[PDB]
């Protein structure tokens, strides 16, 4: 690890660093070598970590939709043939783009989800497992895609039901999961009617349950409420 | 595309 | 090079690819692929070149100047210690940013520049030579810094009078090395005079020869005359 | 900052 010999704190202020210069592979990079410490990571530090790969990947995977949109219309009836190149650089871009996934999962499975005990670790990181299993069946289409699939599903499924029995109907990171979990469904799962149907019911009992909170908590929440109703919308 | 966080 | 199995056109091919993906980090390693063949690049190719690396800098630019605006703070009266830590990470940024700027005039100089005989070439190059020292002393504070000064002002120079004398006062060239080398003269050399006068000629100039054009070009040439106009109105 | 091409 390249950054073995700088101390935590210090990888945890560069973080800070680069996510105010918008540097999110260094972010990423910072963070990565702060869980490899071996210690926890708190509240603030988890959300150093996901927001980090979520740029970058959420880059590659901008990227990868661009390439593959020209070489799907390179493979119409009608289209000159312009040779491997579209083919490969998409590869190339998914390659990297399934590199980084690989390395989230592999800070997920070494060591973080086993040390995570409380719900607001656990469902957290169990979420991110989802996202990043959910990103590698975005581009996936050989022999194991059913199980990348299988897998996305099994790990929101186990934050989902920590998530309900631990956390209240308005927990932003419960929100957050039921969000990510009914784009799961809708798609990667084709399973549109479950895309909805836990949309609209993680909607109205955040909904119910506003009531229990301070101003600070209402509009943290309510932010997340939007973006379900947001895709309700758009699938309705 | 839809949202996600 | 790890660019050197790679066919001259079909780097093109990809650089154009990265260019409509903004992953502007491969289009400029697809075009520094692309001239370690060797060949003269065309009008068109020199515009990929150009803003792949004029997009890698620049996003290594506003990182830099994010992070040494928080530097600074970090120097001022009353500030607490926080380490060495903005500094270093600072100094990453900018020891990235320099190796970008020499691979660039590394180009350059092997041997984009000394095989350009038409003025739209060699002038095109000696502009980001210029441009690529002037970025350099945007961070420059050592021995060196008068010379690397100098050898943008010498770069600029060498265009300048190229532009004169070979190009019209509307090509967009020769309107762009004006504008690049009026915002040199006011940010890196002290010269605020200078670089008001060069905006000033330089406009009104174009605006004399505009009357020459077809709708196309005058499109082309207004559009950077505007950017003059609006430096102009920046500093008076 | 001022504009450059
Ligand atoms: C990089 C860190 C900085 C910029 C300092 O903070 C980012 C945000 O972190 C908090 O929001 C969090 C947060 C978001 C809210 C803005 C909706 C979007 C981010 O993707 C993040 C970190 C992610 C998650 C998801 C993580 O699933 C693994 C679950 C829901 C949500 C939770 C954790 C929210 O609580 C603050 O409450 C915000 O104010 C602040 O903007
Ligand atoms: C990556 C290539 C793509 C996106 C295909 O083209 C980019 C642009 O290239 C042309 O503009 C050129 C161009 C610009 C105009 C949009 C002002 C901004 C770019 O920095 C570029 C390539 C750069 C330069 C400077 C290069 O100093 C070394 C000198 C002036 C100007 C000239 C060369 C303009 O002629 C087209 O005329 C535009 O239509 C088109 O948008
Ligand atoms: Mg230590
Ligand atoms: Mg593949
Ligand atoms: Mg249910
Ligand atoms: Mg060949
Ligand atoms: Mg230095
Ligand atoms: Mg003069």
């Amino acid at each position: 690890g390249a950054m073995g010999s700088m101390e935590r704190a210090s990888l945890i202020q560069k973080a800070k660093l680069a996510e105010q210069a918008e540097r999110y592979e260094d972010m990423a990079a910072f963070m990565k070598g702060a869980v490899e410490k071996g210690e926890e990571l708190s509240c603030e530090e988890r959300n150093l970590l996901s927001v980090a790969y979520k740029n970058v990947v959420g880059g590659q995977r901008a990227a990868w939709r661009v390439l593959s949109s020209i070489e799907q219309k390179s493979n119409e009836e009608g289209s000159e043939e312009k040779g491997p190149e579209v083919r490969e650089y998409r590869e190339k871009v998914e390659t990297e783009l399934q590199g980084v996934c690989d390395t989230v999962l592999g800070l997920l499975d070494s060591h973080l989800i086993k040390e995570a005990g409380d719900a607001e670790s656990r469902v957290f990181y169990l979420k991110m497992k989802g996202d990043y299993y959910r990103y590698l069946a975005e581009v996936a289409t050989g022999d194991d895609k059913k199980r990348i699939i299988d897998s996305a599903r099994s790990a929101y499924q186990e934050a989902m039901d920590i998530s309900k029995k631990e956390m209240p109907p308005t927990n932003p990171i419960r929100l957050g999961l039921a969000l990510n979990f009914s784009v799961f469904h809708y798609e990667i799962a084709n399973s549109p009617e479950e895309a909805i149907s836990l949309a609209k019911t993680t909607f109205d009992e955040a909904m119910a349950d506003l009531h229990t909170l301070s101003e600070d908590s209402y509009k943290d929440s309510t932010l997340i409420m939007q973006l379900l109703r947001d895709n309700l919308t758009l699938w309705t | 595309f839809p949202a996600t966080v």
